[PDB]
């Protein structure tokens, strides 16, 4: 940036800064304020649909800084079904400042991440929240009865997991109550809690909470939380995740991590 | 919905605007980037009326008219010349000059349609076929009896419906649908008596040609 | 209520121009279906005077029952030359021109009204009628008397009712109540003394009809 | 207040334009409801003057009178042509022509009072009788001396209070008070000198006829 | 894009108006030093049209055009006489005229440019290459084929690269593509029927020179 | 202060037009009492200028004077025709013409004031009084001197005080002391060349009379 | 900074209008208070041009010259008529009419400098002399060679610098810095070839004399 | 004012009133709202670019009126040096409302406080605040361990004061450290966390804090809490005034005033 400052300064400069949006899949878009599309280190920047609002927030994250870009919607480059899905939710972009003039000058504005997404008709508003805004959320790390291990196989819960854990396709769509084949009756009830990661279709791993697994005709009848994101298809592969009550007499039951174990139960 | 039909004096219609609407733009970014929205059924028309008076009488009477609406209530018949010629103004409008369709020996119904344009046309169906101007043609002959023409439907309806292979054409004069876009109207009349004026121009009138909902 | 009856000359309504409002639209959505909702008052009629004043001195004595209203206190006559015949302007007007309606035997009072358009026809009922232009017809014979008018009502009650299937026709001149729209009234006097002159037309004083809400 | 009597050239008032300010409007809801506010004493005359200076030292006049004010100090005095004569512009005014009121035998004073309109009349009392104008009359005969006339006043009060029965009828010049309505003033003169110009008319010097608080 | 091909005639295109917009500025300080900040889209072409449509059966054509558009689906093809010619409008345009570039024994194809200068020409790339106009001339001699023309494009294909050093030269009558401004379009008709006419010139419709984004 | 001086050339102030603004008003309520408040620095005059000019050449010489001033450092000085003269324009100024006052026996020095006025005369002090054109006059006789002109003060002191009961009267041309209402100098100079022109007048340039606070 | 150096065509520049831009006014409290605020080296000119263009040819020329500069490019050389003679319209310009200053024994280089206004004069370096009009003068002699011009700088510097004593007396023409003030261009052509217009003035091409910051 | 409201009911006033400003140097500026100068009670006001007064808040002092009477600045009036300075913070202007018709009639329409001050590059904008918000800041009356003696020498304190205190001259000028002659070794170190009046240029007694007294070669140097108010030149007088740091030793220790300590330290 600082030949894009002496570009400035002679005058002879010409914006081509490029906002590259990470979305939270990981897909690129380059999305270049520049009307002609400028590929800066191998990455093409669209043209086409790039929001503008350049200045936006301009802080230095004492004031942590949402850069209010709302941009022309562009269906190629953004999907609205995907905005509802929250795939563009949590999507980090770099704005980097670029010239037409230089591509060699790469100097990055800001690191933002989209936060607030809003949509209309045929445009939509992105509200750019720095990276503190989302690191000063308050975790509050929580000590208390209950297993805090939660989310088995994490660090702290230093879970064997393993055999449990079983595979399924789905035999069934009912939505959330959604009928799958290839479970057992034991794998039934040791899901209830659980999450179930579809390896199939557009989540690809991504698994609605089970609410209830209750063993039926047919294979296990899994009741999730919420409807999976995305039409989940019959015959989509699904990983069946075992659910942990994470009480600290359930944590025993099904696995009995003493070494590991979060809840501590008296007073 | 039944609307109602009543209709503009073509005098009156004489002295009318004419300026087309049309709508479905909404482009996006101003990078020389264009995004067509659709709006969907547009290509109405805008007029101005009261040109065509003539006389404080005949005022009277448009004014009373648009008293018997009391304010645009459903439809109004509006002649329209610009539409109601299916050919030209010097031309006659004939059955085979403009075309309904083709039967393909189920449709019995045809609605009115006037397309405009040509790699791309646009269809417009018309809600009041003037009475008398209507004639049907089929690929074969001409045809007669036998079409139940609806006149506030715009529809034609074949008793027994055309085979595959014949033409339907259908040309006749618009007596399109208007309401009115002000309640307000403005009285030029010219005092009378002993001045024994009148005005031939009454002013700001106006009316959109209205594509009714059915 | 009573009000105050200040007649408008009709030499100072000479050159006058009005303009015609309705109250009546309300539309729904751009599918093309139009929901017309009412609030009444509509069709009021708004009138800019203080034309054919003449000398300052006739001009002076508009300006004196503007000041004998004080701010419009109550109502104002206005005589309206459109309304004054039930017939055409030229043609004369008669008891047989206005129809006011069919007496059931105990149809005593008869409003006059003017009805506006054939199909549905918007009434308007005549506060004022004018007096000796008031001619009152039986369906079997002209009534010369029995039939009370109520000048401020703009009623006319037959001491006996007309029996049931029989016509009443009535035709009167239209006196009607007008507001003044503005406080301030502006004025064109011209200056006289050795350039002696006096505004035939003063500027336009802007007076309303108004339907006066009970 | 005593305020300040300033007299105004009637050759610039000649150039003076006229119009006519009225209060008390205020109506209630557009349903056709209508409610009086009183502003109270209103009626007021509007003026925009300097068009009659006619030269370059006239000019110079006029300016130096209003810097005499120093921006309307109290009142000033207004010549007004149309409230100059009680009867016509063509008609000598009299002391008949405006009534004063009528003695009761207690009432020494009389205010000079101009009525405007008839049925319901409004009085204005003139501050300033112009001059030498002023006759005063009863009904057995024009009265002479005895009557005491203040002239800052407008009232003329009888030594002796005429008796029950007797009308008093006074009719005199109107020496109008008047308060500039802006305090800047246009200046057009016309360059003079070898141009040897100077102008007519001078634009913008709007005035208010004010019903001076006492 | 293929977008859609409509040509805009060119006695419509006679009598419009146009003007040039430039999107680079952006300067600094007052301290007269002035930075020129560009972002693209510069100089493009503003056209008010609708001029010279004669009698309204051509109107009508220009009408239907707008319809058959429907709201500028994709973009339209406009004729411009300004850049028709490479070389000055009353002089022939010649392959010589403009000078594509030089080949380097791989450069195959070659855009047709207007170079809109001398020291820092800007460059308009021509989307559409009017056909039948385009001569290519290689800098031995006139090439009469193996210089395949992509119409949409604009980019002519040498089958066989020039060699190093080689000019190439093309001129060709220029196509500019253009997408309507408004929905809305205003009509001048002037009526027919009794009242014959037609308004030889429809009122400004705006459409505009688009650089289209890529 | 001393300020700059800087003459406005009279061929230059040939033409001009003005405005007078006076700051006292600030009234109170309706009741038809009015209260004046004063802040002071009234009766301010507004000039348009550049007036005149005739050439280029010599419009260029008013230019350089605006170049001189750079947004008038200080006060600009400019001389005005209708102040220049103590008496009427046609008529001859005299120190007999305008009297400065009378002296107590220590009055020394006396203001030159204009006295705009009779009753209660607005008086303009003059800052700058016209050298040469200056006639002071004792009661007794005409004095040759020994009243010191303060040019820049406007002040004339006499060496040995006017004994009591003593007129002073002094006569001399105004120059007044004018501050340019805009930076920026609007300029007409018709384009010379081939077609030699040069303007006969610049377009007005607003300068203001400024009463400069103390 | 270097910039560049495009010339305005002179017959274009006869159409041009000017305008004078003057800065550094923001006064004080309006009571009369007055102070002087300094934006530091003002004077630009303002200018419309276009209206030289004649024909269509000249015209695409200017406009292609605009797309040169790609939006004002650093700076632009315009000809200016009111600068280009140090002396008058009607008088040759000469080294002697411009005085560069006077050289110490030190003062190698003297930018031309003009003087505008005499006891207070702003003085105006010039980023170009056009060439062959700038001559050197010495107060002994005419200075010849030995003075080195930079046309960029404007500043002329002597090998050996000129003694005390001797002044340095510069005249040239004014080849101007400009910026155009508007990026959009209004292009006023008038269709040619079968109409065979072409328009002499394109209106709505604003450009600034800039004071370049070095 | 009771003729001010009789020349408002004659309508017969001209306004004059003069905003008479006492800054905390004490020098008064007239600021007549007036154009032609006023004598009012022979201090004269001159209009003097008035701060100019539009929209009117007055309350009694239920809510202090903080006028923002902000003017053109007038140089001659008042001095952005001594505004930086602070000498014009804290003025209490009093505004007397005159009438130009009678100069006796004054009557002080509110008693003000200039609080709220901030400038522009020819202009000024200033609150006045009423009286009443000064006074409501919350002092609080704290009680606590260390002497709360603060200041020497208050007539609560009944501090002998005296001998200790020194006066000198400043050698070297060095902003906040400057380095000062006239000063004992033994004088140094008392001086801590003293203040040090500057007899000598604009301060007139006005002193910074000393946060360091450190005797060095060539007299004490001083290191003050902050940099002086005013450039302040080598060689200006200076009164140096002993530092108390207040802790009870420190407190018995320098003077051992426990009849006044004002100091609660041993619990």
């Amino acid at each position: 940036m600082t030949d894009y400052t002496d570009h400035l300064a002679t005058g002879c400069t010409t914006l081509a800064r490029c906002y590259i949006l990470t979305r939270r899949d990981g897909v690129v878009m380059g999305f270049t304020d520049h009307d002609r599309d400028i590929d800066l280190d191998g990455t093409r920047c669209a043209a086409g649909a790039a929001l503008d609002a350049s200045t936006a927030a301009r802080s230095l994250g004492i004031t942590p800084d949402d850069m209010d870009a709302g941009g022309a919607l562009s269906a190629d480059a953004i999907t609205e079904a995907d905005l509802r899905a929250g795939r563009y939710d949590g999507a980090q972009v770099e704005v980097w400042e670029v010239n037409w003039t230089d591509p060699a000058v790469r100097g990055r504005l800001g690191v933002y991440t989209i936060g607030q997404v809003e949509r209309g008709p045929l445009a939509f508003r992105a509200e750019l929240r720095t990276r503190p805004a989302l690191w000063n959320r308050p975790e509050g790390r929580i000590h208390t009865a209950l297993c805090d291990v939660d989310r088995l196989g994490d660090h702290r819960c230093k879970l064997a997991l393993g055999p449990w854990q079983s595979a399924a396709t789905v035999i069934e769509a009912d939505g959330a109550d959604l009928i799958v084949s290839g479970l057992d009756e034991t794998a039934s009830n040791i899901f209830d809690r659980g999450v179930l990661d579809w390896t199939g279709g557009a989540n690809a791993g991504t698994g609605s909470d089970i609410r209830v697994a209750r063993p039926v005709a047919g294979g296990v009848r899994v009741s999730l939380w919420s409807a999976p994101p995305f039409p989940i298809t019959a015959g989509d592969t699904a990983n069946a995740t075992v659910g942990c009550d994470r009480t600290a007499d359930t944590c025993r039951n099904r696995f009995d991590n003493l070494a590991n174990f979060r809840g501590f139960p008296l007073m | 919905m039944q609307f109602i039909d009543v209709e503009f004096p073509r005098d009156i219609a004489a002295g009318c605007q004419a300026v087309l609407t049309r709508r479905d733009e909404v482009v996006t970014l101003a990078s020389g980037r264009e995004e067509v929205n659709s709006r969907w059924a547009d290509t109405r028309r805008s007029w101005d009326a009261g040109l065509g008076v003539r006389d404080e009488a005949d005022l009277a009477q448009v004014v009373a008219l648009f008293e018997e609406v009391r304010g645009r209530l459903y439809a109004f018949r509006f002649r329209d010349w610009l539409d109601w010629r299916t050919a030209a103004t010097r031309a006659p409008i004939t059955a085979t000059d403009q075309p309904l369709g083709l039967g393909d020996g189920s449709r019995t119904a045809f609605q009115v349609v006037k397309v405009y344009g040509a790699v791309n046309p646009y269809t417009r169906p018309l809600s009041l076929p003037h009475p008398g101007t209507v004639r049907v043609a089929l690929d074969g002959v001409t045809q007669p009896s036998g079409w139940t023409l609806t006149a506030p439907g715009g529809v034609i309806t074949f008793d027994t419906p055309p085979a595959l292979g014949v033409t339907v054409t259908a040309g006749c004069s618009f007596d399109v649908p208007v309401r009115f876009s002000d309640p307000e109207l403005a009285v030029q009349w010219a005092y009378f008596r002993e001045g024994q004026a009148g005005l031939a121009q009454a002013p700001s009138i106006p009316l959109i040609e209205v594509r009714l909902d059915p």
